[PDB]
RNA sequence: UAGCGGCGAGCGAACGGGGAGCAGCCCAGAGCCUGAAUCAGUGUGUGUGUUAGUGGAAGCGUCUGGAAAGGCGCGCGAUACAGGGUGACAGCCCCGUACACAAAAAUGCACAUGCUGUGAGCUCGAUGAGUAGGGCGGGACACGUGGUAUCCUGUCUGAAUAUGGGGGGACCAUCCUCCAAGGCUAAAUACUCCUGACUGACCGAUAGUGAACCAGUACCGUGAGGGAAAGGCGAAAAGAACCCCGGCGAGGGGAGUGAAAAAGAACCUGAAACCGUGUACGUACAAGCAGUGGGAGCACGCUUAGGCGUGUGACUGCGUACCUUUUGUAUAAUGGGUCAGCGACUUAUAUUCUGUAGCAAGGUUAACCGAAUAGGGGAGCCGAAGGGAAACCGAGUCUUAACU
């Protein structure tokens, strides 16, 4: 029943309305309710361009040096997230889709992270005190 | 579930439209908007050039004559050139994730509930090149110029659909958020491509 | 994209520009009035209005004085009598009665005069 | 584009699990020290929830 | 980031990875066979672009209006409703748009080829010296002489010659890899004087090109060079016969036109500053940021009083504009003759917080591809593990002989 009173009242796109508050900050300028200088109006930060009594000396003070390690990254095996995800072809080598190491590395480790399953026989070097036992519900192997 | 009392063929189907869901605008807003300015590989806008016929430097000396510290025929403050800021072409164009685009889209069965969730067949007696009476089959909803569109996972010949902002074809993996909730009548019935997910037709 | 700020132009200015109690010159001719004339009034009216309730206050109580001190005894002793008198005591502006209905007032003077311990 | 004063970190640089940089001490060590053993006793870096301000001008990724 | 750096500004690689992309060849010579794939010029032909073109759909009555393109009512066309036009806003009037057709001639480029060049392909060859290193001085690599590899050479010298020789970052050995001192090479790639076709949350005559205008003009400088203002009658000129004042002028009044001349050519709208003519109140004993609070009276419209609206404002309480800058301003400190119009916290990349939104021990993609905002693509980035400088250990771990 359409009303011949000159109108409808349906539904479409008239808005999504929202996303984020504070969507504006006197920005674009500040020409407004007053004598807004800007530069917050001292006199020595005009075009900002200033960061002095600089952020170096007397606080960036003396040194304790550092060789900046060689051994690539060799990220720790992964958060003990083996099996049902390392391919399943247990051990571990790289192209993995729920805990991978990135092929450019070399060595591995394991660490004592979260859970396992039981089927997972890891040679592929290195066990942590715990992961040795954590993966006691499995076959610790290790070729190194 | 079902798909509401029907005209033309049989009735409807029990599929899933990824649930059918509710609506959270936060999405549609950020999503449809993200879309405006999307055909934007760049775009014009140079009305700028703080550097105009900027030919030569300083007019009056610094000191003398009074009339204040004069310098540069191009001066923003002056009269012919120099637009203080302004800009270049520039992208504008946003970037929506996937989880969001693919995010909670259609709801036409939910809010434009009584307005659309129809499903029959693609219109085949539709003879190759002609619209002289596409008003024929447009009594197959009798739901008129009513913005309306379609999809049949098959670019065919359908394209005799030209009319200012009347009806459209838009088919292939080319749904379109805007053009969805930009019409009110959008029976899809691309038949099979109405797959729970890949209903991109 | 554009602005042609020239439309909010006089729309912003006529706005106040319409302040022509004469004023005088550009004080209602140009924008010397800017605010420097209307923003003026626009404050004068604040206080020099707010001021009136003490400008009509002192007023009454000059008349009020002249009255009772014209019957004997003045606005000082007067009010004293009046105040010492609970339900029996009202207060100026109407203690202007002494100008439209004397005897009324002149009677109040009595009641005040007598209350006097 | 953002260059992060490579010397800023080329000396005293790291982010403990909390975030707080373990700065470092020095003063005498290796410059000229002779006197005062215990004084020398140096220790091992700390911060200044007062300077960590600037001491943060750098940062970027989990490096070493 | 690893490095370089008065280790200070700031300078920043590569290995490796995802992709766009893809191709290799001749000479340093004899003999053979003999014009052979090989490019390149030239004539030719098709392909296909470019340079002229062709045809191309459907409407009327009726209302106001100067004019219909719109209003009401009925009717057609529709790969055409993209846009331009016409007396106001038109799928139907007028050029178009889809759509389909094309070129005696010329050339773009591709292919096929005639001509001339060139040489293919197997046999025994043959592997680029004033050259590689080097002392000296610079210069090139992110790399500042540094423990400095490596690339150039001014200069001074100067080797092996392939069971020899260069590189693997000082250097030696080892193994790995590669042949310099001779040349050729499509593509992805950089570009806008122009040409064509399409586009704009890009302007609208202080905007935009310096220039919508006969603009790099007029103009100023000996020059080099520099550098403007200046769009609009109307729908059609229908551009105003004729008459009157006047000086055979300006200019103007009638008259004509015309929807309108309040449209008259200095022409659309016609604001402001600024200057006149009309009328009403105020004003010739009166002190100052000139307004405020009173408030009479007059001029005016008012209420079958009820003390009203309006311009006015005698007289009387206060009472030294703003801005900016400063301990501080009537300030005898700046800044403003007055209006009109331009006239300044943007933009990009990158980080870090907040709100918010979407997935979650996960979140996300880049270049690119694309039935171009989709999907495709996880190179990679961030978080779930911290500690020691680092080897390395790991919910630990440093520090120390140490177990505190
Ligand atoms: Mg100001
Ligand atoms: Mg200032
Ligand atoms: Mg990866
Ligand atoms: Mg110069
Ligand atoms: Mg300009
Ligand atoms: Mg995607
Ligand atoms: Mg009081
Ligand atoms: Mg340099
Ligand atoms: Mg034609
Ligand atoms: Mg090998
Ligand atoms: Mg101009
Ligand atoms: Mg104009
Ligand atoms: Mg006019
Ligand atoms: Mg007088
Ligand atoms: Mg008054
Ligand atoms: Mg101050
Ligand atoms: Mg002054």
């Amino acid at each position: 029943m359409r009303l011949n009173t000159l109108s409808p009242a349906e539904g479409s796109k008239k808005a999504g309305k929202r996303l984020g508050r504070g969507i504006g900050s006197g920005l674009g300028k500040t020409g407004g309710r007053g004598h807004k200088g800007q530069k917050s109006r001292s006199g020595g930060g005009v075009r900002r361009g200033f960061e002095g009594g600089q952020m170096p000396l007397y606080r960036r003070l003396p040194k304790f040096g550092f060789t900046s390690r060689k051994a690539a990254i060799t990220a720790e095996i992964r958060l003990s997230d083996l099996a049902k995800v390392e391919g399943g072809v247990v051990d571990l080598n790289t192209l993995k889709a729920a805990n991978i190491i990135g092929i450019q590395i070399e060595f591995a480790k394991v660490i004592l992270a979260g859970e396992v399953t039981t089927p997972v026989t890891v040679r592929g070097l290195r066990v942590t005190k715990g992961a040795r036992a954590a993966i006691e519900a499995a076959g610790g192997k290790i070729e190194e | 579930m079902e798909l509401v009392l029907k005209d033309a063929q049989s009735a409807l189907t029990v599929s899933e439209t990824t649930f059918g869901r509710d609506f959270n605008e936060a999405l549609v807003h950020q999503v449809v908007v993200a879309y405006a300015a999307g055909a934007r590989q760049g775009t014009r806008a140079q009305k700028t050039r703080a550097e105009v016929t900027g030919s030569g430097k300083k007019p009056w000396r610094q000191k003398g004559t009074g009339r204040a510290r004069s310098g540069s025929i191009k001066s923003p403050i002056w009269r012919s050139g120099g637009v203080t800021f302004a800009a270049r072409p520039q992208d504008h164009s946003q970037k929506v994730n996937k989880k969001m685009y693919r995010g909670a889209l259609k709801s036409i069965l939910s809010e434009l509930v009584r307005q659309d969730r129809l499903i029959v067949v693609e219109k085949f007696s539709v003879e190759a090149p002609k619209t002289k009476l596409l008003a024929q089959k447009l009594k197959d909803m009798a739901l008129e110029d009513v913005l309306i569109i379609t999809g049949e996972l098959d670019e065919n010949l359908f394209l005799a659909a030209r009319n200012l902002h009347k009806v459209d074809v838009r088919d292939a993996t080319g749904i379109d958020p805007v053009s969805l909730i930009a019409f009110d009548k959008v029976v899809m019935t691309a038949d099979a491509v109405k797959q729970v997910e890949e209903m991109l037709a | 994209a554009r602005v042609k700020r020239g439309v909010i132009a006089r729309a912003r200015h006529k706005k106040i520009l319409k302040q022509a109690k004469g004023y005088y010159g550009a004080r209602s001719r140009v924008y010397r009035v800017a605010f420097q004339a209307v923003i003026k009034a626009g404050q004068y009216a604040y206080r020099d209005r707010r001021q009136r309730k003490r400008q009509f206050r002192q007023l009454w109580i000059a008349r009020i004085n002249a009255a009772a001190r014209q019957n004997g005894i003045s606005y000082s002793k007067f009010i004293n009598g009046l105040k010492k008198a609970s339900v029996e005591i009202d207060r100026k502006i109407l203690a202007d009665i002494a100008v439209f209905d004397k005897v009324a007032f002149t009677a109040l003077v009595e009641k005040a005069k007598a209350a006097l311990a | 584009p953002k260059i992060k004063t490579v010397r800023g970190a080329a000396k005293r640089f790291k982010k403990t699990g909390k975030g707080g940089f373990k700065h470092k001490h020095a003063n005498l060590r290796h410059i000229l020290t002779k006197k005062a053993t215990k004084r020398k006793r140096h220790l091992r870096p700390k911060a200044m929830v007062s300077k960590g301000d600037l001491g943060l001008v750098i940062a970027c990724l989990p490096y070493a």
